[PDB]
């Protein structure tokens, strides 16, 4: 004799991380804000570039 | 020399090797074969599931 057929062996899981940045300078978000101060011929064209 | 219209009939012996085939576990049978159409009214859902 050996002993029965009928178990269902057990297992496993991970977690953690995977990281990536994109760094926007200070100089960078105010000439990214409007106050509708812009519309005013020294923001739109170099706006495109 | 002599040679005949000859014949061959036949007498005998044969083999064999005793059996079954497998699995073996515990006492479910009676352990809840005591019911069968009164007792056990509400909530053995995943039990029979």
């Amino acid at each position: 004799v050996d002993q029965p057929v009928h178990n269902y062996m057990v297992k496993r899981i991970h977690k953690r991380s995977l990281s990536a940045a994109f760094a926007i300078a200070s100089e960078a978000l105010s000439l990214l804000s409007n106050t509708y101060v812009d519309g005013t011929e020294i923001d739109s064209s170099l706006r495109i570039r | 020399p002599v040679d005949q219209p000859v014949h061959n009939y036949m007498v005998k012996r044969i083999h064999k090797r005793s059996l079954s085939a497998a699995f073996a576990i515990a006492s479910e049978a009676l352990s809840l074969l005591s019911n069968t159409y009164v007792d056990g009214t509400e909530i053995d859902s995943s039990l029979r599931i």
